[PDB]
């Protein structure tokens, strides 16, 4: 739900911004933060899930 | 391209694609099918 | 003013695919000659129907009472713009000449078109036209004309409002969206139902009622085909009119397949004697199949075809093939047994299959934005 | 070239193909060449009939090993994650 | 006759408001309306409802047609069997109003239709017999009612264990092949039931299992994604070129 | 020649068209089994191909059309019987037949198990294939090809 629910809340801002074309303030970023989140999300998900292959054996 | 030797040498046409599978199998088809019912 | 001559349209697809009776639609056609001073509707028919013996000075001096007519509405363009009015007197040669375009050929169309087209302040007017660009693209099966001016209907017409020829707008797309391949947005342009009440475009409203009723078989799905029905108020009653139309309607969700291949016939013989439904008919018969197949497969998970033998009375080799071209095409993936007389269900499509549209689709995607990105720079 | 395809072609895998049908391909009359066979193939040499025992052949489970090596694949799997990082 | 009975209904609704007070007309096709659109199968409730107006509206008039009333309107409830009003009208001092002998029957019809309970409805089906004649139709009211308290019976003997034998659950019901596992099998389609048979060995086996949650959530945002990249190439050729 | 194709028209261009017109219902006999359509095409519509120079295929792609004819019938079924696949499939002989299967086999193109009397043929559904095994281990080069595009992106912004 955080890795694809927030993506359409997210994927729409590339979107808008599309305007089109142009009549809305520009530049606006929206790439942050969700994106680099949901990479340390995996970035826990791996390594706990790598448990399975460090504790045992 | 347009180099080396390239130049040297909704719609029903959508539907067509499927339509034509129609054309080698089974015709449409009402008449056969339509025969069918006093067959058995 | 078309069902007169919209039914002339009707008359070449009657004379189009049976041959056998040439006298009957060329009777009412030359009663159509008659009256209405029809020109052309019975010269296109001319070749397809007899060449007679003599038509000539009968509807000659028509198309001479035609051309006085014709000459008295072009000598009122001169008379009237003696006088000065918006739209008035200007409006004179635009429903009436192109009314002489259902005289004739084109002639009346492409110039009294255009050239009543730059005056009309009025949104009712500049339909007149697109109107009569429709019904003449029925007439003759050029699909070009009645593409462009719903074009040029659904951006000035709809600014806006208007109850009535909106409503007709949507009947016109939908008749559009039956007319080309389109199942779902047909039967939800024809969701109007009787707002539209009955016009001279909307023909026979009931007619109207089979045409959204054969695609709401497909596109409308068995809860909401059940739905749209039963609750919805002003359509059933003209649904339980027709005796032939509501039974294979309830038996399709009566699900009993025995009534199946004898109505859908029914239904079928009045696809096959119908304009615009040649091209259509072919995909619509086993789709409706697969429809009353859906909900078949999905009952059992082993199922013996000889128990289908009973309800379909009897398919034995015919399902045979026939569901096997069913597999092939990608319609109801399932596997049958042959021999050992055995249905498997199956596809469990809730997980593993339904998760290729994600790369499938965004492999295509990232590849275009792959070449484009050396692209940049050079 | 096409001799030695009658073993290997035509099974793996059928059921049991009778003698005379065997001969039926190979010619001859009672040759040596599938009395070769009966000593090549092993598989079987059975009465006026031949078998493909037992069974079909080897029966493929075909190992409970492999899970060893998905945890090898998420090894690597989990460094490339870690590589971006 | 539906449409000649709509007929002399529409011409109805502009003869309601033509003279001065009806006195009563617009209550009567209220009733009128109660029939028509009842036998269209519009809304069980509502059309029960217009049999509470004309029950208003019946108020001090011939009690011969005031006692045949109640046999529409309280047999209306036994095709119901979930009108939620029966309480409303029964208990309440307008209907408590008639001590006949014809009403003391629909009563206990009223009272019946508070029973269903097929055990109890099976008995005194020959015992109303008689009202059951006076039914405007006889086989739709009783065909919905009997076809619902079908699956109303299934329900109990389906429930209490999860896979049950085909051929001793479908004895209670009499038959298993013709009808009733068709019918059952059409379950699985109006998703009222979930779970498979088995037709060689004859055991029922009920599965909720199989959810859909991750992956329409993956898939379907993906093809809006093949919206973002297509109306971005009209921005990526036209600056290039 | 990979056996599975649809019909082309979906590539088919108002200015192709024209072009491709004998080239274009051969695919729609590469769909089917039929040997008087597939050889009735090579008749009339060889004399486009000689342009293209592509009969290295037709002497080939008629055994490739056999493996399509049997991949919608396997596909479409759980057992066929080889005598019922015969004249569908027109292989006209029982002995032939044993010998496209055992190719087929040969070429891991069919899983069917064969009862060899008369003979018939008894296949079973092939599965296993289920979740855990397949789409996870392929997910490891769709995420690889995903990873080097990160590259490809920085590769490409560095020269701005």
């Amino acid at each position: 739900n955080y890795n694809k629910a927030v993506e359409e809340e997210d994927k729409m801002t590339p979107e808008q911004l599309a305007i089109k074309n142009v009549g809305k303030q520009d530049p606006k970023r929206h790439l942050e933060e969700h994106v680099d989140v949901l990479m340390t999300s995996n970035i826990v998900q791996c390594l706990a899930a790598m448990l399975d292959t460090v504790v045992f054996k | 391209m347009s180099e080396k030797k390239q130049p040297v040498d909704e719609d029903n046409w959508d539907d067509d694609n499927v339509e034509d599978d129609f054309s080698n199998q089974l015709r449409a088809e009402l008449e056969k099918h339509g025969y069918k019912m006093e067959t058995s | 003013p078309k069902n007169p001559d919209l039914r002339i349209a009707q008359l070449r697809f009657l004379l189009s695919l049976p041959e056998h009776r040439g006298d009957a639609a060329v009777r009412d056609e030359l009663m159509a000659a008659v009256r209405d001073n029809n020109m052309a509707p019975y010269y296109e028919a001319l070749c397809k129907s007899l060449d007679w013996q003599i038509d000539v000075d009968l509807l000659n001096k028509m198309k001479k009472a035609n051309e006085d007519e014709l000459k008295r509405l072009d000598e009122e363009l001169e008379d009237a713009e003696k006088n000065l009015g918006e739209s008035e007197i200007r409006d004179a040669m635009m429903a009436k000449a192109e009314y002489l375009c259902r005289i004739g050929d084109k002639e009346g169309a492409l110039t009294a078109f255009r050239k009543t087209y730059d005056k009309t302040v009025a949104l009712g007017h500049r339909l007149d036209i697109v109107f009569y660009l429709l019904r003449i693209g029925l007439f003759y099966m050029d699909n070009d004309l009645i593409t462009r001016n719903t074009e040029k209907a659904k951006s000035l017409i709809e600014e806006g409002g208007d109850w009535d020829r909106r409503n007709r707008l949507k009947v016109y797309q939908g008749l559009y969206c039956v007319a080309i391949r389109d199942f779902k947005q047909a039967a939800e342009l024809f969701l109007d139902t009787v707002s539209t009440f009955t016009s001279y475009e909307l023909m026979d409203y009931k007619t109207f009622v089979t045409y959204t009723v054969y695609v709401s078989m497909i596109a409308l799905e068995r809860p909401d085909l059940r739905e749209k029905v039963i609750k919805g108020a002003e359509i059933l009653e003209v649904l339980h009119s027709l005796p032939a139309v509501r039974q294979y309607l309830f038996s399709l969700y009566e699900c009993r397949y025995s009534v199946f291949f004898q109505s859908l016939a029914v239904v079928e013989q009045e696809m096959k004697k119908d304009w615009l439904f040649a091209p259509h008919y072919r995909y619509y018969v086993r789709e409706m199949r697969i429809h009353a197949y859906s909900q078949l497969l999905e009952s059992y998970r082993s199922l013996t075809l000889g128990y289908m033998a009973e309800a379909f009375g009897v398919g034995v080799e015919f399902i045979d093939q026939e569901l096997s071209r069913f597999i092939a095409a990608g319609r109801l993936h399932c596997k049958i047994d042959k021999v050992n007389e055995i249905v498997e269900t199956n596809r469990p499509d809730s997980k593993n299959w339904q998760y290729q549209e994600t790369i499938k689709k965004g492999d295509l995607l990232l590849n275009r934005v792959q070449k484009l990105s050396r692209v940049i720079n050079m | 070239t096409i001799r030695d395809e009658i073993a290997g072609c035509i099974e793996k895998a059928y059921e049991k193909i009778l003698f005379t049908e065997a001969t039926r391909i190979l010619f001859f009359n009672t040759p040596k060449k599938m009395t070769d066979y009966a000593k090549k193939r092993g598989w079987v040499l059975g009465p006026n009939n031949y078998y493909s025992f037992a069974s079909q052949q080897q029966k493929p489970e075909d190992t409970t090993i492999p899970s060893t090596e998905l945890a090898k694949q998420v090894i690597e799997y989990a460094r490339q994650l870690e590589m971006i990082v | 006759n539906l449409p000649k009975a709509r007929a002399a209904l529409t011409s109805a609704r502009t003869t309601a408001n033509a003279i001065y007070c009806p006195p009563k007309l617009q209550a009567t096709l209220d009733m009128q309306s109660g029939i028509i659109h009842a036998a269209e199968e519009k809304d069980w409730k509502t059309a029960y409802s217009y049999f509470y107006e004309a029950f208003e509206g019946y108020d001090s008039i011939d009690s011969p047609k005031a006692i045949t009333s109640l046999k529409y309107m309280l047999l209306c409830k036994i095709m119901l069997n979930t009108p939620e009003d029966v309480q409303a009208l029964v208990s309440g001092k307008l209907a408590l109003r008639y001590a006949g002998r014809q009403t003391e029957a629909l009563k206990c019809v009223a009272q019946a239709s508070k029973n269903r309970s097929l055990a109890d409805f099976e008995k005194a089906l020959t015992d109303y017999r008689a009202e059951l004649r006076d039914d405007p139709i006889i086989s739709t009211h009783l065909a919905k009612l009997y076809d619902n308290l079908l699956e109303q019976n299934l329900i109990r003997v389906i429930e209490p264990f999860s896979r049950v034998q085909i051929e001793h659950i479908s004895s209670l019901i009499k038959l298993s092949k013709a009808d009733v596992e068709r019918k059952l099998s059409q379950m699985i389609l109006d998703k009222k039931f979930h779970g498979i048979l088995d037709q060689g060995e004859g055991v029922l086996i009920i599965f909720d299992e199989p959810p859909v949650d991750k992956t329409y959530e993956a898939a379907l945002e993906t093809i809006q994604n093949m919206s973002k990249v297509v109306d971005s190439l009209y921005n990526k050729a036209k600056k290039l070129t | 020649l990979l056996g599975e194709i649809p019909d082309r028209l979906q590539f088919r261009q108002p200015s192709l068209k024209r072009s491709l017109m004998p080239y274009f219902l051969l695919t729609q006999a590469v769909r089917t089994g039929n040997l008087a359509k597939f050889n009735q095409v090579l008749d009339q519509f060889g004399e486009k191909f000689q342009a293209d120079g592509t009969y290295t295929l037709i002497i080939r792609l008629r055994h490739n059309v056999i493996k399509t004819g049997v991949r919608m019938i396997s596909l479409s079924y759980s057992r066929i019987s080889l005598a019922d696949i015969a004249q569908k499939l027109q292989l006209d002989s029982p002995e032939d037949a044993e010998f496209i299967v055992a190719k087929a086999i040969r070429d891991g193109v069919i899983e069917a198990s064969i009862n060899h009397e008369k003979g018939y043929v008894q296949s079973k559904e092939m599965i296993d294939i289920y979740s855990t095994r397949e789409p996870q281990l392929a997910f490891h080069q769709r995420i690889s090809f995903c990873l080097d595009i990160h590259n490809m992106s920085v590769k490409a912004m560095r020269f701005p």
